[PDB]
């Protein structure tokens, strides 16, 4: 459908529960069950547009990953139906 | 490469 | 690395064990453990170039999927390191 | 969309 806003909140020693891949756009390859990501509504196929309010279209994979690793246990994302 | 988060 | 050729062989009522996504290229979003795909050497991040000898760059997702569903229990693929 | 195979 249209856009999609969501907030993930995790445990202090656990993961958000999703994998991403980048081609050239960045999208969700996998979402673990019962993870903050699934419970939040993340779905394989979604594409990452913003992270904590920042757009990522111009950033490289390792960077995006770095931002997410440094976001503490809360995470605000914005995705768009990919495929 | 796929990255786990 | 360079190319990568592989052959998957499955059970008669089981799956090959992998998911694919297409953007616009088609690549492996997930590979289940102990599946013909993993044991064959398929890796998340790989991109599908050919299926049973046919190139897919010009084919749509549902088609690619259809070809694989009709390939019986054996499957010959060719992938290239994606990301 | 992701497809299982």
């Amino acid at each position: 459908q249209q856009r999609k806003v969501l907030t993930l909140e995790k445990g202090d020693n656990q993961t958000f529960g999703f994998e991403i891949q980048t081609y050239g756009v960045t999208f969700v390859a996998r979402v673990h069950e019962s993870s903050p990501a699934q419970l939040a509504g993340l779905t394989p196929g979604d594409t990452i547009a913003s992270v904590n309010g920042l757009n990522v279209e111009g950033i490289r994979h390792r960077e995006i990953v770095d931002i997410i690793k440094a976001s503490g246990n809360v995470l605000r994302l914005e995705t768009l139906y990919g495929t | 490469s796929s990255s786990s988060l």
